[PDB]
C-alpha cells in the first residue's frame, strides 16, 4: 500500500515519541523491525518512506537487545546503510538519522569488527562528515560520537585512512560549543595520537584542546577528555612544548590544568587525567616546577590521595606528579616533615601494586636546633616505618629493579638515624639486600649501591659465626 | 560462531591479494581493483568441522613504505598465506625476504601455503609449477597450490584446506 503504507509510518513517527507503548509494540508477534525493514525493501526511492522510517530505526534501536542487535548485522544493517546513505548522498534528515542509527547499533564490541570490516566499511561516515555536512552541528556531533565509538583495538585502519585522523581535527575546530561533541572528538583523538604521531599538525590538538580547557569549565567529562588528549598529545610530540606558557602568545595551559584539577576534586577521573597532565607539563619544564610549588598544589595533592585513598589509581598518579614536581626543588625541614607519612600511608594502602609503588619510591627519594628538628624528623618517621614498608616492598618484588636500585638508596641514605641499627634490627633488614644482591649481580649500579649498603648492616648479630658464608661467597 | 580465526595474506605489490580476497568472501573479481592502502579486515563466518567458525581475513599491502605497519599483525596471526605471482620472478626472489618478514614475527602455528597467481597463462609464466614444489623444501609447515583468482580456480581449497588443517592443528 504504497500510499497507506506512508501514513503508517507516519503514524509510527508521531506515536514513536511518546514513549512506555514502544516496548508494547516490541512486546507483539510483528517483528516491526522485519515489517520495516520489508516496507523499505518494497519502497524505495521515495523520500516520505525512507526518512520517515529512518527516524524510526533512529529511536527504535535503543531499546532492543544485545544479541538481535548482534544478529541484525547479518543484512539488516546492510538495507539502511546501503540504501540511504547511497540512495540519498544529499537528504540530510535521512544520512543525519543513518548516522544515528548506525552508531546505535555500533555498541556491541562484535559488530564493530563488522563495521570496520572490507564489505561493510565505515568510512561512508567520513563520506558524510564532508559532504553532506561542512556546516551542519548535528551531523558532526553523531558522526563524532560513532568515530570515538568505532575505536577498538583497530587503530591502524583509522588512523591510515588520513580522512579520519584530519576530519575529526576540523570537526573540534569547527564547532566549539557542543559538548557530546568534545568528550566524543577528544577522546578518540586521544585514543589516535600515538598512532598518528607514528607517521604543523601538532599544532592542531593544542589550540582546540586550551579553548576547550577554558570555555566548557563547569563540566567534568570534557576537561577529563581535555586533560587526556593534551598529556598524550605533548607526550608523543616534543617539539611544542615551548608552544605553551604564561608568556605572550602561549598558552598558560598549566594554570588552568591546576584550575581543573581543584574544581572536580571528588571525581577521582579527572584528577587522574590531571594528574598525568600535570606530570608531562613538569617532565620537560624547569620554571613550571616552582610555581606550582610556590602554588601549594603539594598540599591539594595531599588532600585528594587523603580523600581518594581507596583507590590506588590516583595513588600513582599523585606519587607520579610529586617526582617530577620535586625533581630538583630545595626544600626546608617542615616540608618532608609533614609530607612523608601521608606518603606512606598511600603507599601501606595500595601494598600490591609495582607502578604505586615505582613512581611513589621515585618521589619519595627527593626529601631524604635545625639537628633537633632532624632528629624528631627521622624518628617520627621511623614511628611511621618507612623500613619495614620499603623493604618488605623489596621482597614483594624480586624483579622490578628500578625500586630494587632507589629503594635501596632510600634505606643507605635512612641508615644515617640512630634508629637503623636499632629498628633495622627490630625488623630486620640485610637478608632483602643479600636475596637482591644474588638477585641482581650483574646490574653494576644495583652492585654498588646494595653494596656499600652490605657494608652498613653487617652487625655481630648478622655476622655471627656460619651466617657469613653467604656473605663471604656474596662479597668475593 | 565458534572461532574466531586470524589468516594473514602477505605478498608482493599488484599480485593478486586483494583479488584473491574477495573471490573467496565477496566472490567478485575485477581486473581494476585498487592496491590496498594498509591492512584490512574481510570478515567471514563459515560452519565446518561441526563448528560455525569466523574468519578474519587480513590483506596487507607489500610496498616497503607498509612494512612497518603490517609488522603488529604476524604475532597475532593464526595461518600465515604467501601469495605470489607467475610473470614476476622478482615476486618470487622475495620470499626469504617474505620469510624474514615471517620468522621474525611469526608465531609456532603459522602453517604457511604458497600459491602462484593467475594460473591461466602458465605456460608463460616466469616461475614453473614445480620451482615452488622446489621452493617447498623449507619446514613441515610449508604447503603449495597454485591457483588463479580470475579462474577462481581452486580459492577455496586454499583456505579451505589451510584453515582445515589449522582446525586440525587445533586440538
Ligand atoms: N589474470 C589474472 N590477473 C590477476 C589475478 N589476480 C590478480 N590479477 C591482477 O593483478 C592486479 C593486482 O591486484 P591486487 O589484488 O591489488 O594485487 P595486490 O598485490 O594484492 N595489491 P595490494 O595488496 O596492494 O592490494 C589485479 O588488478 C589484476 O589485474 C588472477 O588470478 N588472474
Ligand atoms: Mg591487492
Amino acid at each position: 500500500s504504497v500510499n497507506l503504507s506512508v501514513i503508517g509510518l507516519k503514524t509510527l513517527d508521531l506515536l514513536l515519541t511518546s514513549g512506555k507503548i514502544t516496548l508494547l509494540i516490541l512486546d507483539e508477534e510483528s517483528d516491526i523491525f522485519m515489517l520495516i525493514f520489508d516496507a523499505m525493501h518494497s519502497f524505495p526511492a521515495n523520500d516520505e518512506v525512507q526518512k520517515l522510517g529512518c527516524k524510526a530505526l533512529h529511536v527504535l534501536f535503543e531499546r532492543v537487545s544485545e544479541e538481535q542487535l548482534t544478529e541484525f548485522v547479518e543484512n539488516k544493517d546492510y538495507m539502511i546503510l546501503l540504501s540511504a546513505l547511497t540512495n540519498f548522498k544529499d537528504e540530510e534528515e535521512i544520512v543525519l538519522h543513518v548516522l544515528h542509527c548506525l552508531h546505535s547499533l555500533a555498541i556491541p564490541c562484535n559488530n564493530v569488527e563488522v563495521l570496520m570490516s572490507g564489505n561493510v566499511r565505515c568510512y561512508n561516515i567520513v563520506v558524510e562528515a564532508m559532504k553532506a555536512f561542512p556546516m551542519s552541528e548535528r551531523i558532526q556531533e553523531v558522526s563524532c560520537c560513532l568515530l570515538h565509538r568505532l575505536t577498538l583495538g583497530n587503530f591502524f585502519n583509522i588512523l591510515v585512512l588520513n580522512e579520519v585522523h584530519e576530519f575529526v581535527v576540523k570537526a573540534v575546530q569547527q564547532y566549539p560549543e557542543n559538548a557530546a561533541l568534545q568528550i566524543s572528538a577528544l577522546s578518540c583523538l586521544a585514543l589516535l595520537t600515538e598512532t598518528i604521531f607514528l607517521n604543523e599538525d601538532k599544532l592542531f590538538w593544542l589550540e582546540a584542546c586550551y579553548k576547550a580547557l577554558t570555555w566548557h569549565r563547569k563540566n567534568k567529562h570534557v576537561q577529563e577528555a581535555a586533560c587526556w588528549a593534551l598529556n598524550n598529545l605533548l607526550m608523543y610530540q616534543n617539539s611544542l612544548h615551548e608552544k605553551i606558557g604564561d608568556e605572550d602568545g602561549h598558552f598558560p595551559a598549566h594554570r588552568e590544568v591546576m584550575l581543573s584539577m581543584l574544581m572536580h576534586s571528588s571525581s577521582k577521573e579527572v584528577f587522574q587525567a590531571s594528574a598525568n597532565a600535570l606530570s608531562t607539563l613538569l617532565e620537560q619544564n624547569v620554571n613550571f616546577r616552582k610555581i606550582l610549588l610556590s602554588k601549594g598544589i603539594h598540599l591539594n595533592v595531599l588532600e585528594l590521595m587523603q580523600k581518594h585513598i581507596h583507590s590506588p589509581e590516583v595513588a600513582e598518579s599523585g606519587c607520579k606528579m610529586l617526582n617530577h614536581l620535586f625533581e630538583g626543588s630545595n626544600t626546608s625541614l617542615d616540608i618532608m616533615a609533614a609530607v612523608v607519612p601521608k606518603i606512606l600511608t598511600v603507599m601501606k594502602r595500595h601494598e600490591t601494586s609495582l607502578p604505586v609503588q615505582l613512581e611513589a619510591l621515585r618521589a619519595i627519594l627527593h626529601f631524604i636546633e635545625f639537628h633537633h628538628k632532624l632528629n624528631m624528623v627521622k624518628k617520627q618517621c621511623f614511628k611511621n616505618d618507612i623500613h619495614k614498608l620499603v623493604l618488605a616492598a623489596l621482597n614483594r618484588f624480586i624483579g622490578n629493579p628500578g625500586i630494587q636500585k632507589c629503594g635501596l638508596k632510600v634505606i643507605s641514605s635512612i641508615v644515617h638515624f640512630p634508629d637503623a641499627l636499632e629498628m633495622l634490627s627490630l625488623e630486620g633488614a640485610m637478608d632483602s639486600v643479600l636475596h637482591t644482591l644474588q638477585m641482581y649481580p650483574d646490574d653494576q649500579e644495583i652492585q654498588c649501591l646494595g653494596l656499600s649498603l652490605i657494608g652498613y648492616l653487617i652487625t655481630k648479630k648478622n655476622v655471627f659465626i656460619g651466617t657469613g658464608h653467604l656473605l663471604a661467597k656474596i662479597l668475593v | 560462531a565458534d572461532f574466531k580465526l586470524q589468516v594473514i595474506i602477505i605478498g608482493s605489490r599488484g599480485v593478486g591479494k586483494t583479488s584473491l580476497m574477495e573471490r573467496f568472501t565477496d566472490d567478485t573479481f575485477c581486473e581494476a581493483c585498487k592496491s590496498t592502502v594498509g591492512v584490512d579486515f574481510k570478515i567471514k563466518t563459515v560452519e565446518l568441522r561441526g563448528k560455525k567458525i569466523r574468519l578474519q581475513i587480513w590483506d596487507t599491502a607489500g610496498l616497503e613504505r607498509f612494512n612497518s605497519i603490517t609488522s603488529a599483525y604476524y604475532r597475532s596471526a593464526k595461518g600465515i598465506i604467501l601469495v605470489y605471482d607467475i610473470t614476476k620472478k622478482e615476486t618470487f626472489d622475495d620470499l626469504p625476504k617474505w620469510m624474514k618478514m615471517i620468522d621474525k614475527y611469526a608465531s609456532e602455528d603459522a602453517e604457511l601455503l604458497l600459491v602462484g597467481n593467475k594460473l591461466d597463462c602458465e605456460t608463460d609464466r616466469e616461475i614453473t609449477r614445480q620451482q615452488g614444489e622446489k621452493f617447498a623444501q623449507q619446514i613441515t609447515g610449508m604447503r603449495f597450490c597454485e591457483a588463479s583468482a580470475k579462474d577462481n580456480f581452486n580459492v577455496d581449497e586454499i583456505f579451505l584446506k589451510l584453515v582445515d588443517d589449522i582446525l586440525k592443528k587445533m586440538p
